[PDB]
């Protein structure tokens, strides 16, 4: 049915700021969700590939989900996707990798890329749902009334090949 | 008198090379892998002793990977190449004329009129061209042809429910060449899909090992190929390779226990490793043989395979006439049809729905992709068919005359202008 | 090489030394099948089939 | 909130199904496909829709037809639904003769250029053997990279259309659609391997078959 998501401890959200209202919205919105976040300032062109890189190489086998928020304004998610495959990473196995990003999609087991377009509406939505409807829907309901109220007030596109469902309670 | 013998093997030598010179010239990878001759209508002995060559270094190359063995499994090398082999042809076509067996190649069946409805893709005929040969499966048991074939299934096709078990002594071998696996599909089924799951189910855990494991994984497809005299050592000299690359108690328990019992402990072993394969040239013919009916045959492959004499005893009464019928509509069986069309008298009521498992409507089917000209000739002067009438189901609006023209049928267009008016 | 060259004895010419001879010879003298043997036939058949001309098959 | 597809009728299904192909072209004949029409005329069919077939299709006939179905109408229709059998290897349909990309196809199904159908659902079910287009209330769902290797006993059919027809004849009454998806994802991913579909999607409320 649904992915099991009462682990010991919940997976890393590391929030890759870039260049300010919304990363803050972010930070205390997942932290209501028992999550562990990180926030990263601003940083170059290329940026700290090894970020991500070195998440992982911990034992994520405590973890029960990850989540990677790159909000900015030269580096695709082909060389940063590529970490998380499962078989080099296979302490992520199983177990959902979310990708929140707003301004080429790599087909992979369980990802879930929420590219959106180029605070703004995309979050203020996004956190708001969070806040309300996170008991009943699960994360593809959020994603299609976030999805709704950006249109009707340049689109979300969310693409998914998760294999199961996702409730974050 | 006796002086005959040269000839009777001269001249067997001289029908195999142009069986093997089609191959070495056609085909790709020969092309791609040095292995490739001139193309000629006439071949020679150099196709011939390409083979030897080419079988020698395939023999060599995994005899050098290997080192000086032990005593260990002297008791199965030597097995093994000393054994009795029986090949099985396993098809649905009539092979008997009595008592003979006149088995014909892909290429010498088309050559003329044929009875055809073999299992070649195109493809097979540009790749390699391999077409010009009797494809056989091994048993290794050693028993009597007269007991029975247990080894049902290749790779993982079942080509046919009759089996045509020959001793491997015949002088038609002689020139064959063997495969550990499909010579299209290097890829040895393992474990979950191979047959006889009651004996590899007891032994875990190698089944991963036998479960993909491609041979000659250099261009991914450049197949192994064994003379006559390289096919027993390498059965077993391969094997042994596998064994040294593997880890399990299988290993030891009925790899070097069934040297006494080469019955089903042996042909099991030898059948789940690898899958065999042999290929005699173009044609096949002896009276030393045997016909195992393995399972009964349905209707289906009775049309397919053209064979009217099973196919008359299958057909009872006019409801298995027109499901008959229907199967020759499609796949072009013009030989069934007129069969079908002296005993039986059908109406054209008949054909005006579609039987459970078809589908396309009565003037679609004749205006198909392959269909034949025949039958849609004696449908349509015969008051069976609509030559105007449109099609209501698929591709709707359109007419027979659309579907010749779309697919580029003189032949046919021709036919439908003639017997209608479209 | 000779040995398959001179062991048509069964020839009276040169040139013309099967005829439909080579058929007569392989089902008589051994048990060669018939489905096989016009098979057989067919290869070398220009209509006399020369001995000399059938010997650059090497 | 949801659709609303209490309307008379619900909107068309249409199939194009490309099996044999010009040799120019170069492709394979793609054996063990007309079953898979089979399944999917009888299973939209089964619901609501109106199943259109269309065999063996050209590079300039899937363009036309699309814009003939296009501007006909569907102000009493609910939604709209199109599935595409072919043998692309892009992101691109390949007619017989030859490559379709995608774009054009959809262009005309815009709320900009097809009022009629505004607010409604335009499924895209594409099986190829990723320019996606962005707008409102589309769902594209591909089902790229065949080839578990069958053997000379050919495949019957093939995985994702299976297994999608399989899942919504029972669960398209109660359980959503992109809980539907997921499950394909899922019986293609677990009894399947031993490369995967994806879900586009924009719809901006929910979908329901009842
Ligand atoms: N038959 C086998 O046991 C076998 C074994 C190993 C591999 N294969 C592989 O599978 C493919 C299947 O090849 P295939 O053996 O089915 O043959 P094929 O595709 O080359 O066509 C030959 C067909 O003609 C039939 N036939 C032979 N003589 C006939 C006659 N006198 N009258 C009427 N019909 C006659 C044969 O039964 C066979 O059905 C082969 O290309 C080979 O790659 C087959």
């Amino acid at each position: 049915n649904s992915y099991k998501m009462d682990y010991p401890e919940m997976g890393l959200c590391i929030i890759i700021n870039n260049k300010d209202v919304d990363a803050a919205n972010l930070r205390e919105t997942f932290r209501n969700l028992k999550y562990e976040v990180r926030n990263k300032n601003d940083l170059t062109r290329e940026e700290i590939v090894e970020l991500m890189r070195d998440v992982s190489k911990e034992d994520h086998s405590k973890r029960s989900s990850f989540v990677c928020v790159l909000l900015s304004h030269p580096v695709d998610l082909k060389k940063i996707t590529n970490f998380f495959r499962g078989d080099r990473c296979r302490s992520l196995t199983g177990k959902p990798k979310l990708f929140i990003i707003q301004a080429k999609i790599p087909v992979e087991a369980d990802f879930l890329y929420a590219y959106s377009t180029a605070g703004s509406w995309f979050i203020q939505s996004l956190c708001a749902m969070l806040k309300q409807y996170a008991d009943k829907l699960e994360f593809m309901h959020i994603l299609t009334r976030v999805n709704r109220k950006v249109a009707t007030e340049q689109i979300p596109c969310i693409v998914s090949m998760l294999t199961k469902e996702l409730y974050f309670y | 008198a006796a002086a005959a013998g040269k000839i009777g093997a001269f001249l067997r030598k001289a029908v195999a090379a142009q069986s093997y010179g089609l191959m070495f010239a056609n085909g790709k990878l020969f092309e791609a892998t040095g292995d490739a001759l001139e193309k000629r209508g006439q071949y020679g002995f150099s196709a011939l002793q390409r083979l030897d060559g080419l079988s020698r270094r395939n023999l060599a190359a995994v005899e050098a990977r290997l080192g000086a063995l032990d005593s260990a499994e002297r008791g199965l090398k030597e097995r093994i190449m000393t054994g009795a082999w029986h090949f099985r042809h396993q098809s649905n076509a009539a092979l008997d004329d009595g008592k003979t067996a006149a088995i014909a190649s892909n290429h010498l069946l088309a050559r003329e009129s044929r009875s055809s409805g073999g299992n070649t893709f195109a493809g097979d005929k540009a790749l390699l061209s391999n077409h010009d040969f009797v494809f056989f499966g091994v048993e290794f048991s050693g028993r009597g042809k007269q007991d029975k074939p247990l080894n049902h299934k290749h790779s993982t096709m079942d080509f046919g429910a009759n089996a045509y078990v020959v001793p491997d002594t015949l002088p038609a071998c002689r020139h064959g060449y063997l495969t550990l696996t499909d010579h299209f599909f290097n890829r040895v089924p393992g474990g979950r899909e191979a047959e006889h799951q009651d004996f590899v189910g007891s032994f875990p855990q190698m089944g991963a090992e036998t479960g993909r494991w491609i041979h000659e994984g250099k261009y991914r497809q450049n197949a192994p190929i064994f003379n006559y005299r390289d096919m027993k050592a390498a059965v077993a000299l391969h094997l042994i390779e596998f064994l040294r690359d593997s880890k399990d108690a299988a290993f030891k328990a009925y790899v070097f226990d069934q040297a006494m019992q080469s019955g089903q402990a042996l042909d099991r072993v030898l059948n789940s490793v690898f899958q065999a394969e042999f290929h005699i040239p173009r044609l096949m013919a002896t009276t030393d043989y045997a016909k195992h009916p393995l399972r009964p045959m349905l209707l289906k492959e009775a049309v397919d395979s053209v064979n009217l004499p099973a196919l008359s005893g299958l057909v009872s009464s006019k409801g298995d006439a027109v499901t008959a019928m229907w199967h020759a509509i499609d796949k072009g069986k013009d030989a069934v049809a007129a069969h079908l069309l002296g005993n039986w008298r059908f109406e054209a009521g008949d054909f005006a729905s579609a039987p459970p498992g078809f589908y396309h409507e009565l003037n679609y089917a004749l205006s198909e992709h392959g269909a034949s000209v025949y039958i849609l000739d004696q449908f349509l002067s015969r008051g069976w068919a609509a030559v105007n009438a449109p099609f209501e189901h698929v591709n709707s609006g359109e007419t027979m005359l659309d579907n010749a023209v779309k697919y580029g049928n003189r032949e046919m267009a021709a036919a439908l202008i003639k017997h209608g008016a479209d | 090489i000779r040995e398959a060259f001179r062991v048509f004895d069964k020839d009276g010419n040169g040139y013309i030394s099967a005829a439909e001879l080579r058929h007569v010879m392989t089902n008589l003298g051994e048990k060669l099948t018939d489905e096989e043997v016009d098979e057989m036939i067919r290869e070398a058949d220009i209509d006399g089939d020369g001995q000399v001309n059938y010997e650059e098959f090497v």
